[PDB]
């Protein structure tokens, strides 16, 4: 029968401008509720939501993926590796009421694109057309990664999303943003110092800090640097794999490059599993609040 | 002044929450990612000792007064392009007031 086919369908006569408006709403609100999480803002959490809703994809049968906006069903919503994202869901329900035409899938991803651009990351082309799908399309819990693993679980977990080594190392640089919260996941601390602005700190920290493995209070082990940062097993594993390590060095050295691979990957991540007819509009590049005088 | 002046208990948590990861204010205090900010006000941008500043922070040479300082915090890269301080900026006047006031006092 072959896998399922998910054709992107533009929302009835909407266009860039209709979508630049959604961005602006999201963008502004990130400017407005800036107290969240000790002033980190809603940035990190929205980029994490973007990733989780997309990370359920399975290229073998094409199930999961951003398409269906199924994170909105309890099954998915309640997946334990999804702890803490309710905070991201709430932040956009308002905006959803404002624009009830956009699908759930189009909102969760546009949101991560806004947060990256709004935190000064690179521009991320984006496309619309995700369509909402019945409660039955909800992926079972468990398609998302474990933190407590090594380079090899990582390399393989990612072949399921169809990503290579360079794409996996680039994606991980997103670990420059936010931190881990012990109540959410058993780990605690930030990867770096600028938790809300997008740079390549992730990679300089990985290689310039002095990491020591230790146990947190949740009783898990993590790598702590004297400077107050932490690295999860899966992050550290990036410098123990000879092959991951040369991409990590590239990136610590050249932000533009990182910036270019990340954008290519992040978008590839968000569009996985979706077929765009040859008549759909070219991907959009949205303007920031800065670029609009704000 | 053109810049008002606010709560220094507030400014305090804003500083502990948004600047502390990179900067100290105590005297002798150690540089971190950022320079020790003691005796900031009244000094020229790029003078802290034994701290390496992007040429951009040095070549702008502005005296740090509560006023140019507030334009800076709103948007560090607009103010001193090329600066390497990785901060998005404080978009809120109170915040700016509250913080500066705190600093005013903490970096004496
Ligand atoms: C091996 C794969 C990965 C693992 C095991 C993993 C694990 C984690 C964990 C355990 C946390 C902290 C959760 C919390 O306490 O809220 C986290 C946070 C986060 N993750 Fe990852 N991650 C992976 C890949 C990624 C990717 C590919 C991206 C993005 C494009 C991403 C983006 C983020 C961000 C932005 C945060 C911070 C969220 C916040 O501040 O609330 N992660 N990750
Ligand atoms: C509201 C928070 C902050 C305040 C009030 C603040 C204050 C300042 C000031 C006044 C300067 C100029 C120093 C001089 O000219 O001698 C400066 C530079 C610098 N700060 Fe911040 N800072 C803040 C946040 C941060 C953060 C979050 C980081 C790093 C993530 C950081 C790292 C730096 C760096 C690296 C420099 C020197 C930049 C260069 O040489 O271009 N600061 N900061």
């Amino acid at each position: 029968t072959t896998p399922l086919v998910h054709v992107a369908s533009v929302e009835k006569g909407r266009s860039y401008e209709d979508f630049q408006k959604v961005y602006n709403a999201i963008a502004l609100k990130l400017r407005e509720d800036d107290e969240y999480d000790n002033y980190i803002g809603y940035g990190p959490v929205l980029v994490r939501l973007a990733w989780h809703i997309s990370g359920t994809w399975d290229k073998h049968d094409n199930t999961g993926g951003s398409y269906g906006g199924t994170y909105r069903f309890k099954k998915e919503f309640n997946d334990p590796s999804n702890a803490g994202l309710q905070n991201g869901f709430k932040f956009l329900e308002p905006i959803h009421k404002e624009f009830p035409w956009i699908s759930s899938g189009d909102l969760f991803s546009l949101g991560g694109v806004t947060a990256v651009q709004e935190m000064q990351g690179p521009k991320i082309p984006w496309r619309c057309g995700r369509v909402d799908t019945p409660e039955d399309t909800t992926p079972d819990n468990g398609r998302l990664p474990d933190a407590d693993k090594d380079a090899g679980y990582v390399r393989t977990f990612f072949q399921r999303l169809n990503m290579n080594d360079r794409e996996v190392v680039a994606l991980m640089g997103a670990h420059a943003l936010g931190k881990t919260h012990l109540k959410n996941s058993g780990y605690e601390g930030p990867w770096g110092a600028a938790n809300n602005v997008f740079t390549n700190e992730f990679y300089l920290n990985l290689l310039n800090e002095d990491w020591k493995l230790e146990k947190n209070d949740a009783n898990n082990e993590q790598w702590d640097s004297k400077s107050g940062y932490m690295m999860l097993p899966t992050d550290y594993s990036l410098i123990q794999d000879p092959k991951y390590l040369s991409i990590v060095k590239e990136y610590a050295n050249d932000q533009d490059k990182f910036f270019k691979d990340f954008s290519k990957a992040f978008e590839k991540l968000l569009e996985n599993g979706i077929t765009f007819p040859k008549d759909a509009p070219s991907p959009f590049i949205f303007k920031t609040l800065e670029e609009q005088g704000l | 002044t053109e810049f008002k002046a606010g709560s220094a208990k507030k400014g305090a948590t804003l500083f502990k929450t948004r600047c502390l990861q990179c900067h100290t204010v105590e005297k002798g205090g150690p540089h971190k990612v950022g320079p020790n900010l003691h005796g900031i006000f009244g000094r020229h941008s790029g003078q802290a000792e034994g701290y390496s500043y992007t040429d951009a922070n040095i070549k702008k040479n502005v005296l740090w007064d509560e006023n140019n300082m507030s334009e800076y915090l709103t948007n560090p890269k607009k103010y001193i392009p090329g600066t390497k301080m990785a901060f998005g900026g404080l978009k809120k006047e109170k915040d700016r007031n509250d913080l500066i006031t705190y600093l005013k006092k903490a970096c004496e």
